[PDB]
């Protein structure tokens, strides 16, 4: 499952 | 130019915020002449359905004197042992404009944060650190 404790992907909420 | 900020959210286990709802920090600055103002925004129950199992954490540019700011940033959590843990950094500088944020939609899983074995909510407080570096 894609249930890592954190994900390092950076994004913006807009 | 470096910025550092520590944000303590009291009574964090009792946040009423539902998915998509946000808590915003006070602003912080370099103390120098650059006039930049920043703040943090957290979604305790995630930004959206995709991230509902996570706390979402973002750096917001509140004010800048010209049009755009390039900045690197790092967020971490204070644990019960008095140490910074779970730190994540932007791998490069991102382009900020006033009112724009950048950060981590999946900063840390709620079920990890709420597991007392990890010590991330001592006295039910969530303490976040932010380091910002501006060219």
């Amino acid at each position: 499952n894609d249930d890592d404790v954190q994900k390092a992907d950076v994004s913006s909420t807009g | 130019v470096k910025f550092s900020y520590m944000w303590t959210i009291n009574n964090f286990s009792f946040c009423r915020e539902e998915m998509g709802e946000v808590i915003k920090s006070s602003t912080f600055s370099s103390g120098a002449n650059d006039k930049l103002k920043w703040c943090l925004r957290v979604n305790p129950k995630g930004l959206d359905e995709e991230s509902k199992d996570y706390l979402s954490l973002y750096l917001l540019l509140v004010s800048c004197p010209k049009s755009e700011v390039r900045a690197k940033f790092k967020f971490s959590i204070l644990n019960a042992k008095g140490e910074e843990t779970k730190a994540m950094e932007s791998q490069r500088a991102y382009r900020f404009v006033q009112g724009k944020d950048w950060g981590f939609k999946k900063f840390i899983r709620r079920d990890f944060l709420l597991d007392e074995a990890n010590g991330l909510l001592p006295d039910d407080k969530l303490t976040l650190f932010c380091e910002v570096s501006v060219v």
